[PDB]
């Protein structure tokens, strides 16, 4: 019956700036609101409840409010631990509990574009049937990010998979591998394997191939 | 301080069952309400189940009623869930919560991992990614593929070689296995003279390797 939206999904700031989240419900829930921070790999933590009350021993830098459907989660400082993840939560006919789907704050910084790996199958792998070609994106930002995978220029879907690592510690970058799987048969039909990427770091998408082979 | 500690998670097979634990301490136990609520990997969180102070009232999500049975043993001051007829859309970490006045989520505990499959445990098989060889850098990797279930662990020379490591999360294949890359950006240099091993571990198999990762003639 009531849904919690929060928009936007992620907010890009700077360290020891101040950060405002947005939670609509999409009927009114008075002030029956919560906030929840979801820290890298830990539980989440109640920070606010009651759309504006802060939750026994949560630092002062958090404060909330709102009434109805336009609710506000404010941050005055943003320290290390505060790039995490946030949930609201709200009841609606004392039995169903719900949650917005999240707002990711994450560090600004500048544009940093990719530099772009590829990597054939290994011999090793090649022997058991199984092909697998990967793409490494390494140290960009922001992080979209376009892999198109070709083989002897066909565009390839559905045959790939991606994993994007978390924001890393010291350069607030992120990398990326994409991995292209073929048959040992299909791969030994075709000679050249290109990964394009496209980044708002670079003026035209930068394509990386090989000749297998050569 | 007011504590929950979550027992009981694991692999099972769909349509098998498990029991989760919660115990509680540093708080009057049987005063409040108590929750289940949990987050499949990537993904936000779901309330699951809720059970009154005395037991008297159990509430459940849609997705889970029937299947899934909350309890309570409040002189051992203990949340139960116990999960039937599990399905692949089960696997999430399960947080136990408490509450002051019902409406909302006070205190969390640590988490069970619960993961459904039918998938036998397996370790992997790790492949280099050679370095091309062809500013100055060069990246090299190891391929950590079809091992189940998570999670893998993976060094550079036995930890002497952090700096520019990336290993990514996994990704779940469709036969039910995972592959998981790491990475490493190095001097290219420095490959013809520098030895880089990729360490892996798998503890669910009992599988260890090191792979000796070089340009490939």
């Amino acid at each position: 019956e009531i849904v919690l939206t929060q928009s936007p999904a992620t907010l890009s700031l700077s360290p020891g700036a101040r950060a405002t989240l947005s939670c609509r419900a999409s009927q009114s829930v008075d002030t029956y609101l919560a906030w929840y921070q979801q820290r890298r790999g830990q539980s989440p933590r109640l920070l606010i409840y009651d759309a504006s009350k802060r939750a026994t021993g949560i630092p002062a830098r958090f404060s909330g409010s709102g009434s109805g459907t336009d609710f506000t989660l404010t941050i005055s400082s943003l320290e290390p631990e505060d790039f995490a993840v946030y949930y609201c939560q709200q009841r609606n006919n004392w039995r169903t509990w719900t949650f917005g789907q999240g707002t990711k704050v994450e560090i600004n910084r500048t544009v940093a574009a990719p530099s772009v790996f590829i990597f054939p199958p290994s011999d090793e792998q090649l022997k058991s049937g199984t092909a697998s070609v990967v793409c490494l994106l390494n140290n960009f930002y922001p992080r979209e990010a376009k892999v198109q995978w070709k083989v002897d220029n066909a565009l390839q879907s559905g045959n790939s998979q991606e994993s994007v690592t978390e924001q890393d510690s010291k350069d607030s970058t992120y990398s990326l591998s994409s991995t292209l799987t073929l048959s040992k048969a299909d791969y030994e039909k075709h000679k050249v394997y290109a990964c394009e990427v496209t980044h708002q770091g670079l003026s035209s998408p930068v394509t990386k191939s090989f000749n297998r082979g050569e | 301080q007011v504590q929950l500690v979550e027992s009981g998670g694991g692999v099972v097979q769909p349509g098998r069952s498990l029991r989760l634990s919660c115990v509680g301490s540093g708080f009057t136990f049987r005063r409040d309400a108590k929750y289940w609520v949990r987050q499949a990997p990537g993904k936000g969180l779901e309330w699951v189940a809720a059970i009154s102070h005395d037991g008297g009232e159990e509430d459940y999500a849609e997705s889970v009623k029937g299947r899934f049975t909350i309890s309570r043993d409040n002189s051992r001051e203990t949340v139960y869930l116990e999960m039937n007829s599990l399905r692949p859309e089960d696997t999430a970490v399960y947080y136990c919560a408490t509450t002051r006045s019902g409406w909302y989520f006070d205190y969390w505990g640590q988490g069970a991992l619960v993961t459904v499959s039918s998938a036998s445990t397996k370790g992997p098989s790790v492949f280099p990614l050679a370095p091309s060889s062809k500013g100055g850098t060069a990246a090299l990797g190891c391929l950590v593929k079809d091992y189940f279930p998570e999670p893998v662990t993976v060094s550079w020379n036995s930890g002497a070689l952090t700096s520019g490591v990336h290993t990514f999360p996994a990704v779940l294949q469709s036969s039910g296995l995972y592959s998981l890359s790491s990475v490493v950006t190095v001097p290219s240099s420095s490959l013809g003279t520098q030895t880089y091993i990729c360490n892996v571990n798998h503890k669910p198999s009992n599988t260890k390797v090191d792979k000796k990762v070089e340009p490939k003639s």
